């Protein structure tokens, strides 16, 4: 896996408030969270809200009759990463009672200031395995790829900021298994 | 919220002046500052955006500057059709907010208000209130203080001003001031005066009567 | 040529709903995020609602909030403005006006208006105005009148002598009086006294009224 | 285990003080403490004060007969972890000289600006077996979990700041283990 | 702790006038201003909150405005049932603190007020003090001087006043004055007040 | 309807104690903060102290702690105020306020105000007034304690023209007033803490 | 931008002398500050640059001094060569941006116009439009202003003005001012003259 145009936060000269006088734009920086998931069905989710008293918008799939509790933990909140640019990053992360059929993989980079790092290469793998040899079993001969790169915020002349995102690159290699049952 | 201050409330000019009204943001606002003209009735039209930029079809005659808080809209040579109000509005945070707006009216020779009190009419007293209009007819420029007293006695809270748009032929405006009271106050006084000041006027003027 | 038309506006009482709606044309409707600007009478302009091209996200001021919803149909190239919960203060020209590109910055400016439409929020009921006589005093050009009063809604027609006076008159624009019943003055400046009548039309209420002043 | 709903951090349009003019709320950021311990018995305590002279409230269990030594190290300070929302994290850490039934681990990241930097995954497993291969013994056939995540303060538009805290998951493997005497 | 000051210390206003108070923080404090009626005798209401925030139930002619350090709270139309005093409150830090409040006044035309003075009784005499009374009677507007000369010698911090409120009928005040003997002759209460054009006194003697 | 009413307000010597109750309905009490705001007679507002829904943690104006308690009990609806170490300076009408609901952030403000309770810190003891004529002719009502005096003239005879004084704190710790009216006569003066009743001729 | 402002629009001045000009830019500009002379028809030539470097080939009389807002050109001894106009330039952001200039006048003895008024040609009335021509002839120092009046009633916005550059023999000006269209009148206000001089025709 990798971020896709990292060199693409270089541009700092297209409508960037100046880090000061006479100054280059300020480039993305701030929170960021990078994430990238593998499974042999969808990813699955538990909804934690930072405010359970926030109105989630139609058309995005958010935890449902959300209580204080939900603030920190609440069971009901459990879903299927089963759409695309539907379920909110701020609500839902890897619930870690399930995805035994999954391999997740997250950081979240917190902070107002925070300067993106952004490796690249050709020369990294990851292997899928489990303790006991097992790599994702793909349920319907399907293979699930989740992934979130917010790489920080995009703050335009104004002093206004927007959350900026990277494509990320998959190569996963299968091999067939025989089960039973 | 930003507010917006903007450079005179009114402004005297004939065609071909250089004309200036400025713009004040209540904070550095960068050049994120809009210019537009409206003309009474009418929808606002967009003369500049980001303090500086010619929105299309507009002459070239008008010109923007200014970067923080201090903002000047300029028309190098004035036109008949550039008599109308300027609004400046700031872009740079939400909710976007407006000048109080500029008035630009054609220049003329000062002139003094003749003025004229009208009592009330005895079929209005039989209503239960009375009236009393104060008429400004036919002065220059827009500036003009009516103060109403009701046996020397200064009133306010209970008056209402009115005016006409600069006249077609004469370039002169013209003002009504209504006083409102009921019958059992205005029946218990006697003199009601209309004082009115005014540029042209030596002498603050008041016409008057009594019951 | 970018056309705006604005449609809907009238007469409507504190409480109750009124819904704008804005025909959209000569240009990428759907590529636009659009506004409402309002003008209450003789005040200044005020921001009232943002919606995205989507037609999926809308942001309101804070004086709005709650009483408006923005909302669009790209399909018919139609922008709305919905009005509930109305209160006197929402008295106002409603604009149409499209986003001058920066929507997505939150730095909104306005490119293109439309004619506007006006919204008047008032419990008063149609009714005619009284008609009062504004009589000279002593000498010298003289200066009579009409007090056209406690009429709804606007506006009204006057004028001296069915038509044929009409140099020297001046016709004052209504003042909403503490009753929300709107007062007019007409007046004209005259040598002599010879028979001046001043004719009051106010066809919302299908009134007509001649009266003679001395 | 891991931290439960690390994404909740990016809600930086709820009640936050702006970075700047127009900008982002701050992100929760600051000081934090993120700790975890198994045990076989209660985690032991030692009771160490910022101020012996702080007066802690009611409700809450904290050391007792505090002393100016109580400011570096007083042995009159020692706890069971037995009592929820009762043990003040300021005041109590594990106590190195017991604690031999237990595997604590714990970071406090200091600071007023400092980042929260959150990880992840469901393919990382600790081992809780000592030098000589015994994990806890769980007397009385009981597991002892203990946690603490303030991940910082979230700052409202007022300035002042709050500690914000997440839920963690623990996933504990067992064995049956024969003991004499 | 943020002091908080108000407008002018009072307003004369009339039934259908904008009114318009203006408050001051003595540093930023965003929008966490709020503005409170009281009335004599009454407990505070809440008016505004968040600097521009109507509470429910309060009459839209009430707005308020401002961010940071100035605030004003605007009556588009005054109605009789407004006439009070009004008390902002910044939220922002701890301790709360209050402004020290606008009173809006009934305005109605100058009005001189009736001077008197009263000597002692006999009866109060014989038990040890002397009270002498100087009363300023049915005037407008409230600002009024009163000034205690003892055998024209200028006294001071032994005289207390004490004032009426707005009249029901003819809307004007009245105070009393008390100064708290056998040695002096010419007891005089000097009065200034805006409808007086040359200061007024009233003496006796012992 | 959302409603306040505190009560125990009345005259108390410096240095002794006094405990103000504020009985609460129509709005659930257990869910809001709950504070005590005290107006001097004729000064501002003062902020004195919050407790949070719970009951388990109070916040004091630097000016008032250590020597004021606020308490709470949800299951009676009831705010409670305990008034220990008292000055003069402490002499005020004290307010029952809702919080606005910010108490969490150390936001405080107050969408709903008790018409209040006066608590009176003196040394002075019960006394009725001297009553002494000014002879516009008035009554002179001198040194009582506590307030209030009433007043009347012809027993209620004499109504338009008459102005009664608020009452002034003077050294003596005694309370004194004037009752005046103009004319082209006797002042009726009632002080119930005294059971005192005086009719004057003037 | 950054906003350029110079002090003297205008500095009266002869052989000799220390003359001293004034810039001040809108914002802090630490020494990127640049300043040139132009004669009138010529091109400019830098004087200085970095606030105080003297540019290779220009006297030593000129110097510069300043760093932020407020910069000075400084010439210790003024020689017949070094009349015309300066400007400041700042260099520290871009756009680069120059000062509005400060003429530096040959000084000589105040002298009061000669004013004449002429009304239009009969042959140009024939045409459609009338001309008025009002002359102020021999005049020191340049300050000068001239009001138009028709029947008293002071008119502008149609009458526009010209001035000849500093006569090469007696160092004075000369201005016209023509207006386009019963009393006609021209009055003329000069610091040369006890109060101002008017010239009519009817």
């Amino acid at each position: 896996t990798e971020v896709i145009g990292v060199t693409s936060l270089m541009n700092v000269h297209s409508n960037g408030q100046a880090t000061h006088d006479n100054g280059a734009g300020k480039p993305v920086q701030g929170t960021s969270f990078h994430f990238f998931s593998v499974g042999g069905e969808a990813l699955e989710l538990q909804g934690v809200l930072f405010n359970y008293r926030t109105k989630y918008p139609d058309g995005t799939i958010f935890p449902k009759n959300a209580t204080v509790q939900s603030q920190v933990m609440n069971t009901e909140h459990k879903a299927y990463l089963d759409k695309n640019k539907a379920y909110p990053v701020e609500c839902w992360v890897p619930d870690p009672t399930r995805n035994e059929n999954t391999r997740y993989f997250g950081t979240l980079t917190g902070g107002e200031n925070v300067p993106p790092v952004l490796h690249i290469t050709n020369t990294a793998t990851t292997v899928l395995l489990d303790e006991f040899g097992v790599g994702p079993l793909c349920k319907g001969d399907n293979l699930y790829l989740s992934a979130v790169d917010v790489c920080g915020m995009f703050t335009n002349r104004s002093g206004s900021q927007q959350w900026r995102g990277l494509s990320r690159y998959f190569k996963v290699q299968l091999r067939k298994r025989r089960v039973k049952n | 919220d930003i507010q917006m201050t903007q450079s005179p409330s009114s402004l005297s000019a004939s065609v071909g002046e250089r004309v200036t009204i400025t713009c004040r943001a209540s904070q550095r606002i960068s050049n994120y500052l809009n210019w537009y003209q409206q003309k009474p009735g009418k929808a606002p039209k967009l003369l500049i955006y980001a303090a500086s930029t010619l929105q299309s079809g507009v002459p070239s005659r008008f010109s923007g500057s200014g970067s923080g808080t201090d903002f000047t809209l300029t028309i190098s040579s004035l036109q008949p059709e550039d008599f109308a109000t300027y609004y400046c509005q700031q872009s740079y945070s939400s909710p976007p907010t407006f000048g109080p707006g500029t008035k630009v009216d054609i220049k003329r020779t000062v002139a003094a208000p003749s003025v004229f009190i009208f009592p009330p009419s005895d079929e209005q007293l039989k209503s239960g209130t009375a009236s009393v209009v104060c008429l400004l007819n036919n002065f220059y420029p827009r500036e003009a203080k009516v103060q109403w007293k009701v046996d020397n006695a200064l009133q306010s809270g209970n008056s209402q001003e009115s005016v006409t748009e600069q006249d077609s032929k004469d370039s002169t405006y013209s003002l009504s001031s209504t006083l409102t009271l009921s019958k059992a106050d205005y029946e218990k006084h006697k003199v009601y005066a209309c004082e009115v000041t005014h540029q042209g006027l030596s002498s603050p003027v008041t016409k008057s009567f009594n019951r | 040529e970018v056309q705006l038309v604005e449609s809907g506006g009238g007469v409507v009482q504190p409480g109750r709903s009124l819904r704008l709606s804005c025909a959209a044309s000569g240009f990428t409707f759907s590529s636009s995020a659009m506004h409402w600007v309002r003008q209450a009478p003789g005040k200044g302009l005020e921001w009232v609602a943002v919606i995205s091209y989507d037609g999926n996200n809308q942001l309101y001021a804070d004086s709005v909030k709650g009483r408006l919803t923005i909302s669009r149909d790209n399909s018919k190239n139609a922008l709305y403005l919905q009005l509930n919960s109305l209160r006197t203060e929402d008295t106002a020209v409603y604009f149409c006006a499209r986003d001058g590109g920066g929507y997505s910055f939150g730095t909104y400016f306005f490119d293109f208006w439309g004619q506007g439409t006006l919204v008047t929020v008032s419990s008063a009921s149609t009714k005619g105005p009284s008609v009062f006589p504004l009589a000279p005093s002593s000498k010298s050009t003289a200066a009579l009148g009409c007090l056209v009063k406690d009429y709804f809604p606007e506006p009204v027609t006057v004028s001296w002598n069915s038509g044929a006076l009409t140099s020297g008159v001046h016709t004052f624009p209504a003042v909403l009086q503490s009753s929300g019943l709107y007062s007019l003055s007409s007046v004209v400046t005259v040598p002599s006294s010879q028979t001046y009548i001043c004719n009051v039309n106010h066809k919302p209420s299908n009134t007509k009224v001649d009266k003679k002043v001395e």
